[PDB]
């Protein structure tokens, strides 16, 4: 039996009004799919919403130890197992995921075959295993059949593009999903609606539309409890206000950053962020991370030195960073530092080229606002923000 | 730099 | 009685060779379909383009007479007429197609009566009897069920933002598109490849991707055999060229007015581009139309008056243009020629700006050309154009 | 000015 069960049974022989409770919460008409379960093992319910939503109303500091039992009982041919593939990459719990995917490649159901390997591609992407032409190239491989994975097979990229600083393709991969056609699956349908608002929040924080930006950020807050939808809502409105309200930036920062408690990689985006906004505004830094070899983490290590006037110490350090490898934003950013240590145009010049060619209106400023107090034409300056 | 995610 | 099925027996009365060729052109496995089709009333074949290939082939001179009659004796519910509907819209033959969308929104066949009020909807577009906010609530008005129109939804808006110089959007509803979808008709689903061809030329022209806009063009002529596609395909091609190589724009719309021949819609387009090449190049120019008031036409007045050092009567002329109403690409075109005429910076900068909102990237090259004569740093004008 | 069509 798995331990859920176990523990709403104990539960319910002390108080019979749960089985009201469980039932209204898991969104039943009346409790018999409840009873089914809880006596008849193997019951699933027929959306997985209902079974996710009792364990976070009943057992909200055991979720991940009574989900991770449930899920890995399930029968991996089952609409079920399916959604709680969904429920794990949502999550990020890696270890869930993992083991649903291995066994779900195995069986011998093709929709859920379909799912395993989908998913699949997208923990190999995200880890490197495989570049974006191999990702690809499995994509077309799996011959995707399902509404659901043609979708996902979309956003795994979007998450790719995000994750290396090639923003150009999210907003054209995002044209290419309809939501509408996810027919048999409303707990999977409404996690890719949270999703999509916050890639789409994402997609208009690269645009430097930063009302819309907050406004999905926003919506994905008002209509999920997955805290990993909620730490990078909270992170996307931080960097929303990073180049125009210190205050409010640093605001959602640490409220994301609380959000955020107890995962470390999570935890990360937000010291990363908040050790950006304070050398960009000039103050004393206390989120940097000196130790890692992060091309990102060095990155702020150099603009601290920046800011203390080790202008010598700092070029020997960006240096370094020229033998790394790094994506077009990346190296927007390198350009801008290497100008304010130098104060040469040219590297000015090329960091604008990377934000162009990263296609990141928001980050452009940096280098433009430097341009034109170097005495740039501000009407060119302005047309390169259209 | 910044740093992303959805 | 159609007309076809008539000419075709009187030319069979005397070679019945002819017989074999009709099947083989129709691309039919046996004659039988073709026996059928001459000798009962109502008998359409499967695929629409049986009857184009045999009338292209047999009576290339009498095309439109005898579709014009085949296609208003068709029973307006069936594949036949839908196909028709496509055919007379793509050849742009409006008597053809209006006389079917009027029979196809009254007749009791769902699919015609979707396939007549979306194609209205486009022709009333185009004709500006409505504009493209009500061409947006009607076709959401509609509720499409069809893959083929939810694309031809899509379709219309794109040809509506190209004829008002508004580029942004085009890209973005070319991703919605997915020509798999359609599954009943072949012969549309061919006739939707080419118009799509045709159209990504045209994104890319407009995108500065001149190789792929070629390619796409040149797909389009390869396979073709439908004036309107030859048309536009040969049009972009010279477009293509038209700031870089004055031999191979001119080439290819002289090419293109050839097959234009007889069409003074399809010549037009041609006269027009010929016009501006000529004025870009300082090349004797006898395309010019001196007596339209169209903003385009008395543009090219203006720009030969310019390479005569006319530059006050060129001046007359455009301050004319000022109360007009322009699209965002005419009107980068506008203060081009007006920075041509005053020598003023602030003009070219304004060209520059309407090109950047229209999403031109070919056109925004003139004025900063200007820009760069005028000692503007080549660099920002470099970031200008990616 | 330059016309386009498709």
């Amino acid at each position: 039996m798995e331990l859920i069960r176990i523990a709403m049974k104990k539960d319910l022989e002390n108080d019979n009004s749960l089985m009201n409770k469980w039932a209204t919460v898991a969104g039943l008409k009346n409790p018999n799919p409840l009873y089914d379960f809880l006596n008849h093992d193997g019951k699933t319910f027929n959306e997985f919403s209902s079974i996710v939503n009792i364990v976070k109303s009943q057992y909200p500091d055991r979720e991940y130890e009574l989900m991770k039992d449930y899920c890995l009982n399930l029968d991996v041919k089952t609409k079920a197992a399916r959604s709680a593939l969904e429920y794990a990459d949502a999550n990020m719990f890696f270890e869930i995921e993992d083991a649903l995917i291995d066994s779900m490649i195995s069986c011998s159901n093709m929709k859920s075959k379909e799912y395993g390997k989908v998913y699949k591609i997208h923990r190999e992407l995200s880890k490197g295993e495989i570049d974006v032409f191999e990702a690809s190239a499995n994509i077309g491989k799996q011959r995707i059949k399902t509404a659901e994975m043609n979708i996902f097979s979309k956003m795994l990229l979007m998450y790719d593009c995000l994750n290396k600083g090639n923003f150009a393709p999210m907003m054209l991969l995002f044209q290419q999903i309809d939501l509408s056609e996810i027919k048999e699956n409303r707990y999977l349908k409404n996690s890719f609606e949270t999703r999509i608002n916050v890639l789409l929040s994402n997609i208009y924080l690269n645009e430097n539309n930063l009302e819309l930006c907050r406004e999905y950020a926003q919506k994905a807050i008002s209509s999920t409890d997955t805290q990993r939808f909620l730490v990078f809502s909270y992170l996307t409105i931080g960097t929303s206000y990073i180049f125009s309200d210190f205050n409010l930036s640093k605001q959602n920062y640490l409220i994301g950053l609380k959000f955020a408690k107890g995962n470390p990689g999570f935890e990360e985006f937000f010291k990363r962020n908040l050790s950006f906004l304070n050398n960009f505004w000039n103050k004393e830094n206390e989120w940097i991370n000196y130790d890692s070899d992060a091309v990102t983490d060095m990155q702020e290590v150099i603009f601290e030195l920046i800011n203390h006037k080790e202008l010598s110490k700092a070029l020997q350090l960006l240096n370094k960073l020229e033998e790394r490898d790094q994506n077009e934003n990346e190296l927007g950013f390198h350009y801008y530092l290497k100008g304010l240590i130098t104060n040469e145009k040219e590297a000015f010049f090329k960091s604008v080229e990377y934000f162009k060619a990263s296609q990141d209106k928001l980050s452009i400023k940096m280098p433009l606002i430097q341009l034109e107090k170097m005495g740039e034409n501000p009407r060119l300056l302005k047309i390169i923000t259209m | 730099g910044v740093v992303r995610g959805a």
